[PDB]
C-alpha cells in the first residue's frame, strides 16, 4: 500500500524556479533515505537527489548540484526539491522514490523549461 | 577463523571525503566480505555485528550552527531501498568565534538480521570536520554471529 | 539460521515522554528465547552476553539550569530482585539553536537465566525517540 | 563457553590512575586472558571484539584549553611495538571557569597473536570518574 | 553481612514534613539501585521510592508522588527519604531495601500521622 | 627498510639544553607510540620517554621526569627530545626506538655532558 504523489510540476522559462513536493504513506517514512529521478523525453531514468532519515546528509551529481536542494519534512511525511537557474536541458517527468532506479515513483510530476 | 568480518579504516590520503580501505595493519575484509562502492556487501544471510566511529575537529566555531551525523544505513539487493539502522547527531558549538580546536566523535554499534548481498553504508554530513589523517580514529566493522 | 539467544529493540515513536523499548519493528530482534517484559529484557538461559545501548538526548536552547543526563544499564537477579548497575555514563549537555548528546554503552557479562536487564535515563523529555535508530537496546549471548 | 574473554573494570582505590581490576562482580578475566603489567594479554591467535569506556569529570574549565583522549593500543610479542587500534579525542570546555562530564566509547574486531598485549591509556587521569562503578572498562572477547 | 539501619521515624501532624536515614554497609553501595519500602497495618509491603546508583534516575508509585523525594549519598553510604504534606495513610513502618520487595531491610523507622 | 635516523646530539655543560631529532621513514608514522633510548658505557639501554600517536600520552622513568620532553610532528614523520638542565650522568648515545628495548634503534646521537671543554 505504498504511495508516492508527485506534485509542483509546471512551465518555467530558464533562469526560472520551481518546487516539487512529494507525499508519502503505507511505510515508516523517517526509515527510509529518499530520492528524487527524473525521466526527459527519449532519456534513461536519472537520479538528481538522495537524503537521508534526519536530512543533514544530501547527495548530487555534478548535472544538478549548485542548482538543486533536496529537502524532507518527516512530521509532514513530504519531501521536497527546490530548483533554481533551471535549464532546458531540466525539463523532464520527476519522480520521488526509495531507490535512485525509481522503486515506488508515481505518476510523477511533468516540469518543462521553454522560452 | 571462517567468520564473515570486517574492520576498514579511512583512508588518510583521500580529501575532504569519507574513504573505506582494507589496509594490511590492524584493518580486515575477509570470509566473503568485499568492500564495493565504499560498501561492505554481506557474503551470507544470518545475524551481524555492525559497528563505526568517526571523529569530527574544528578549529573554532562559525556563525551558522553546527550539526554532525553519523550513520550505518542498510541497501536491500531486492529493491536497492535504504534504511537507517543506527545513527546520531552532535551540536559542536553553541557560540562562534582566538580559535581553540573542538573534537566530537561518534560510536555505532548493534546487531542485525541481514540478507546475502545487502550493503551497509557508514556515512557522515560534513567531510570537512572529519579528522582521518591519524590512524584510530576513523572505522567501520562487521562480523557474523 | 543461528539459535543463539538475540535482541534489538527500539524506542516507539507513538510513546510520549518515556523510554518504551519495542521489538515487532524492521530492523528489530528478539528471539532465541529472550523475552520483552515490564520494559525489560529476560536472559532466557546462563552464560556470556555481549549487551549495548545508545541513547540521543535533543533540547530547543542549551537548559536554562545544569541538567546531567545519563543512560545505564541494569542487572536485575533473577530472586532477591536486586538492580546492580553493568554500564553507565553521564553527559553535560550544552551549558534558541538545537542541542544533540549521544550516550553509548556495551560489554559483556556473565548472567544467571531469568536475570532482567533494563536500559534506562533520567530525562525522557529530552529523549530524541521520533527518528529512527537514535535509542536501541541488544544483547546477544556469545 | 571456553573463549578467551575479558570485562577489567577502573580500581576505585587509585588516586590519579587508571588500573584494571578483575573483581567477582560483573567483571571477568577467564578461559586463558591474564592480566599482567596493566595490559590484557592474549592466550591464543585469533579474532577478538575489544572495547573500553572512560568518563572524564572535571568542576569546571581551566585557564588551558583541554584536550582528552583514550587509546586502545596493540603491543606485538615479537618486538614489543605498540600500534593505536582504537583512539578519540574530547575537548571539554571552550572558555574558562558547575561540574562537566565527557565519556569516550571504544569498540572494535582485531586479529590479535598468542602473547599480543592490549593497554586501555587516557591523557588526564586526574579528570577520570571511576568512584562510582561501571562508568570504566576495557574488555575482549575471542570470536 | 549486608546492613541497613533506619532512622528518622517520629509523630508528625497531617500536613508535616519527616526526613529518613538509612546507613547501609557490607556491600558496595554504590553499585546498586536502592528502595525505600513500608509496611502499614493490614497492607501488603509498598515499595515507595526507587533511586539508581548516579542518584539522577528516580521512580515513585501514584501513592506518594510529588510529596516523597528519594536522594542518596555515595560517599556517606547514606540513603535518605523526604516526606512532605504527609498524610495518615502514610503511617507505615519505612525501610531502605535493594529491592522493592524489602531484601535486606533493617529494624525499620515508624512513622505515624494523627490529629 | 624502517630507518631512524638520530641528529641533534653534541657537547653540553652541567644545566644545559639539547634537542635531539629522529627522521622516521619506512612504517606509518602516525600508527606507532614512539620511544627514545639511551646506551651509557657498562650500563644496560635505558628507556628514557614514551610518546602515544597523537601526542597527548607522555611518560618517563623518574631519572629524567620533569627535565626530558618528547614530542612528535606526524606530517614531518619526525620525533624530538628537549633535554633541560642535563647532568653528567645522562652523558650516552642517544636512540629514538618503536620500543622501550630498542628496536628498528638507528646510528644514535653521542650526548656528551662534561664540565671541561
Amino acid at each position: 500500500e505504498v504511495q508516492l504523489v508527485e506534485s509542483g510540476g509546471g512551465l518555467v522559462q530558464p533562469g526560472g524556479s520551481l518546487r516539487l513536493s512529494c507525499a508519502a504513506s503505507g511505510f515508516t517514512f523517517s526509515d527510509y533515505w529518499m530520492y528524487w529521478v527524473r525521466q526527459a523525453p527519449g532519456k534513461g531514468l536519472e537520479w538528481v537527489s538522495e537524503i537521508n532519515t534526519n536530512g543533514l546528509i544530501t547527495k548530487y551529481p555534478d548535472s544538478v548540484k549548485g542548482r538543486f536542494t533536496i529537502s524532507r519534512d518527516n512530521a509532514k511525511n513530504t519531501l521536497y526539491l527546490q530548483m533554481n537557474s533551471l535549464r532546458p536541458e531540466d525539463t523532464a517527468v520527476y519522480y520521488c522514490a526509495r531507490s535512485p532506479s525509481g522503486f515506488n515513483r508515481g505518476q510523477g510530476t511533468l516540469v518543462t523549461v521553454s522560452s | 577463523s571462517d567468520k564473515p568480518v570486517a574492520h576498514v579504516v579511512a583512508n588518510p590520503q583521500a580529501e575532504g571525503q569519507l574513504q573505506w580501505l582494507n589496509r594490511r595493519a590492524n584493518a580486515l575484509l575477509a570470509n566473503g566480505v568485499e568492500l564495493r562502492d565504499n560498501q561492505l556487501v554481506v557474503p551470507s544471510e544470518g545475524l551481524y555485528l555492525i559497528y563505526s566511529q568517526v571523529l569530527f575537529k574544528g578549529q573554532g566555531c562559525p556563525s551558522t550552527h553546527v550539526l554532525l551525523t553519523h550513520t550505518i544505513s542498510r541497501i536491500a539487493v531486492s529493491y536497492q531501498t535504504k534504511v537507517n539502522l543506527l545513527s546520531a547527531i552532535k551540536s559542536p558549538c553553541q557560540r562562534e568565534t582566538e580559535a581553540k580546536p573542538w573534537y566530537e566523535p561518534i560510536y555505532l554499534g548493534g546487531v542485525f538480521q541481514l540478507e546475502k548481498g545487502d550493503r551497509l553504508s557508514a556515512e557522515i554530513n560534513r567531510p570537512d570536520y572529519l579528522d582521518f589523517a591519524e590512524s584510530g580514529q576513523v572505522y567501520f566493522g562487521i562480523i557474523a554471529l
